[PDB]
């Protein structure tokens, strides 16, 4: 999508995984603020989400917190509390065509500024400072919108920029993007120590006979104890013992 | 020698333009109350904007002040053919305040 | 708010200059406010000259001070400058503007242009 | 990837000629891909024709557009390219090829040869 | 008058030898993409390299591309009997398409 024009996504409810990235592109803009790409799989976030379009060359910079200019102080801002980050990979193989591409458009001119996260598609003629000329040419009677026009012919510092900007939240967060993905071949018979599903304990393990009802997950004998257990990959039962142990 | 101000600027008209006034100084403080005042072709200056990104109420809405570091970033989208006049900053160091050495805006 | 500048227009040489700033609207006896002088050559920058608080602790520029002797008179809310020893450089416009800290010089006056020679 | 040219290989003077290119192995429908002709002179250096860009956006050669509507089937994957007024000048070797935006003409067909005359 | 191209060359068979085709004209763009395409003895050209320091994967190990300036200088290293062909360089200006006006190669 165009600038003016980001589309705006809900990603949620999922395990995450931002190592699908590198294997894309050479990634010419990468950086991150308030996480770091290394450390990112592991964290988890409330909401995350995802604005799309593409740009000029000499503009990438200006998709920063607390930057002004044309881009940024007419139809796209982000504020200066941002975390997230912005990922844009140099595309002119597939936007520019040979003349001059005038598909895609970005406010030009307009009154203001902008508040965070504003998206605005309305196409009115500019005012000419007294009653306008509405329709029709004249002293400044600039459309707002202005195609960029790609050829194969422009500089590095004019070819087409696809770049996604990702805003997430981290503060007090109901985990709903994040990827643990980190399981073990399963042990029996010998004294080891067991994390299942978030209960961790120390036992041996042993081929159950006891009937778990299928909507249950743990099971106990009198006084709390955890007696047994159900695998969430092969869903097997499994009983607990603890080791043996004396006085000498 | 206390600040300093770019020559002049020429806008075409219905454009925006900024204006730097680096303070070019050490210990001039913190740096925080910087006002910015218009002089018409003869009168009196006429406050802008102070405090940077405040505005007192009586003036439009198209300037806006930055700071980058040492200087105060003023803008102005919009321009129209009445900004045609000179630009001038203010803001105290830390024994007396201090003033730009001006700037001139002609609309074209 | 507002202010009017009151004074002899011309002067000559070594003579003693004084200027009276008459404001309304607010005065000199709250807090925060404070009024201060201001000069323009012709064609150049402002600059600074003094600053008469509310609670009358006076300052000066460190350039020009000792000299410029700036009184007021809370009761008609006037604000007094007055700078002897006239020269040639004196020769500018003159502007007597209303202080907040933050706020700096919100409140100019008209100004009035005065000469210094024969 | 493979072209294959075809059409009429006579045709008379101020006549409507017209050429088929069919293509395997690609489509029309992905970014960046596009079809272009191209003619070559007995002897003499290659020059452009058409183009038919992948999202339907069509482009002539600047001397000689206002000709040679060139159409298009993305679901036999064929491309046909008309000019009208045949010339004596036009009696040349036809080649279509699928155009990339940096690898300009990667891919030929054959191309034919085509007559104008009595 | 848009590209330029020599008359022909022939080089004996086993040496190195470069080719050029200046623009000799102002505004071309960049001059970035510069392809090279083999005219056989009356068949559709081949593409042999493209993107001049750039080759793409088909093609021998002898031809290399570089560019002194407003030129793009084909290079063709062990000459062989297989290679007497014609040769044509393309690269779009801004209005369209352009070739090279040709070159001829015989090897003796």
């Amino acid at each position: 999508a165009s600038v003016y024009a980001w589309n705006r996504k809900r990603i949620s409810n999922c395990v995450a995984d931002y190592s699908v990235l590198y294997n894309f592109a050479p990634f010419f803009a990468f950086k991150c603020y308030g996480v770091s790409p290394t450390k990112l799989n592991d964290l988890c976030f409330t909401n995350v989400y995802a604005d799309s379009f593409v740009i000029r060359g000499n503009e990438v910079s200006q998709i920063a917190p607390g930057q002004t200019g044309n881009i940024a102080d007419y139809n796209y801002k982000l504020p200066d509390d941002f975390t997230g980050c912005v990922i844009a990979w140099n595309s002119n193989k597939l936007d520019s065509k040979v003349g001059g591409n005038y598909n895609y458009r970005y406010r030009l001119f307009r009154k203001s500024n902008l508040k965070p996260f504003e998206r605005d598609i309305s196409t009115e003629i500019y005012q000419a400072g007294n009653k306008p000329c509405n329709g029709v040419a004249g002293v400044n009677c600039y459309f707002p919108l202005q195609s960029y026009g790609f050829r194969p012919t422009y500089g590095v510092g004019h070819q087409p920029y696809r770049v996604v900007v990702l805003s997430f939240e981290l503060l007090h967060a109901p985990a709903t993007v994040c990827g643990p993905k980190k399981s073990t071949n399963l042990v029996k018979n010998k004294c080891v120590n067991f994390n299942f599903n978030g209960l961790t304990g120390t036992g041996v393990l042993t081929e159950s006979n006891k009937k778990f009802l299928p909507f249950q997950q743990f099971g106990r004998d009198i006084a709390d104890t955890t007696d047994a257990v159900r695998d969430p990959q092969t869903l097997e039962i499994l009983d607990i013992t603890p080791c043996s142990f004396g006085g000498v | 020698s206390a600040l300093t101000q770019p020559a002049s600027v020429s806008g075409s008209p219905g454009q925006s333009i900024t204006i730097s006034c680096t303070a070019t100084s050490s210990d001039v403080g913190a740096y925080q109350y910087v006002s910015w005042y218009q002089q018409y072709p003869g009168k009196a200056p006429k406050l802008m904007i102070y405090e940077v990104s405040k505005r007192p109420s009586g003036v439009s809405n198209r300037f806006s002040g930055s700071k980058s570091g040492n200087t105060a970033s003023l803008t102005i989208s919009g321009l129209q053919a009445e900004d045609d006049a000179y630009y001038y900053c203010n803001s105290y160091t830390t024994s007396s305040v201090v003033f730009g050495g001006g700037t001139k805006l002609t609309v074209l | 708010i507002t202010l009017k500048e009151s004074g002899p227009t011309l002067v000559k040489p070594t003579q003693t200059l004084t200027l009276t700033c008459t404001f309304s609207g607010f005065s000199l006896s709250t807090g925060g406010v404070s009024v201060g002088w201001i000069r323009q050559p012709p064609g150049k920058a402002l600059e600074w000259l003094a600053l008469i608080y509310w609670d009358d602790d006076k300052r000066y520029s460190p350039s020009l001070e000792s000299r410029l002797t700036i009184t007021k008179d809370t009761s008609k809310n006037l604000v007094v400058l007055t700078l002897t020893n006239m020269d040639p450089v004196d020769t500018a416009t003159y502007y007597c503007a209303h202080k907040t800290i933050p706020t700096i010089f919100d409140y100019w006056g008209q100004g009035t242009l005065v000469t210094v020679s024969s």
